[PDB]
């Protein structure tokens, strides 16, 4: 079951994380049943 | 899940992946309905020493 927690706050200092405590709430649990080893990260570019 | 108690109201708030309340000792305080969804508060049925 890959599970997803996600948190979206406003961040007032860009270069680091802001000293705070946030807690994720699960989005939605969904049974992928793959083996994953490595993830990758997709960026648009204009 | 199986439970002999009142069933009321419940004033707690729920986040929507929230499904059941919890008690200190391994007891379900609130259960969400499955049919619809509201959260009802579980209390046991009053008991007294005599």
């Amino acid at each position: 079951y890959f599970k997803i927690y996600s948190k979206h706050t406003p961040i007032n200092l860009v270069r680091d994380l802001p000293q705070g405590f946030s807690a994720l709430e699960p989005l939605v649990d969904l049974p992928i049943g793959i083996n994953i080893t490595r993830f990758q990260t997709l960026l648009a570019l204009h | 899940l199986t439970g002999t108690g009142v069933l009321t109201e419940s004033n707690k708030k729920f986040l929507p992946f929230q499904q059941f309340g919890r008690d200190i000792a391994d007891t379900t305080d609130a259960v969400r309905d499955p049919q619809t969804l509201e959260i009802l508060d579980i209390t046991p049925c009053s008991f007294g020493g005599v």
